[PDB]
């Protein structure tokens, strides 16, 4: 008249903080671009989107 | 909190799936787990035995 109870369940194995994937929704991109407009003799340097 | 103080903790016995006589029995140092994520090649093993103290 014996019973026993068996567990089971799962965790978060302690290496992941290093091994682990991150599933992500990317949605539209936007484009930032560097430019080196040079006018006569001064050169600029700009980051425009 | 996390302790550090192994006077609260014990030992105990594991039943191993491989004696010293290929044979099923209860053990002292039984492995309880094997991580091998590391690049250089080392593994991390759980033993119902305490080392170090």
């Amino acid at each position: 008249e014996n019973t026993q109870l068996s567990e089971a369940y799962v965790e978060f194995a302690p290496d992941c903080t290093i091994d682990h994937a991150v599933a992500l929704k990317v949605h539209t991109a936007a484009l930032k671009v560097g430019l080196r407009i040079v006018y006569g003799n001064t050169t600029a340097h700009l980051d425009t989107f | 909190s996390i302790t550090d103080d192994f006077t609260l903790t014990s030992p105990y016995l594991g039943f191993c799936p491989y004696c010293r006589h290929s044979a099923p029995c209860f053990s002292p140092i039984k492995i309880e787990n094997v991580w091998d994520e590391s690049d250089d090649g080392s593994i991390r093993i759980q033993v119902s035995a305490q080392f170090g103290y």
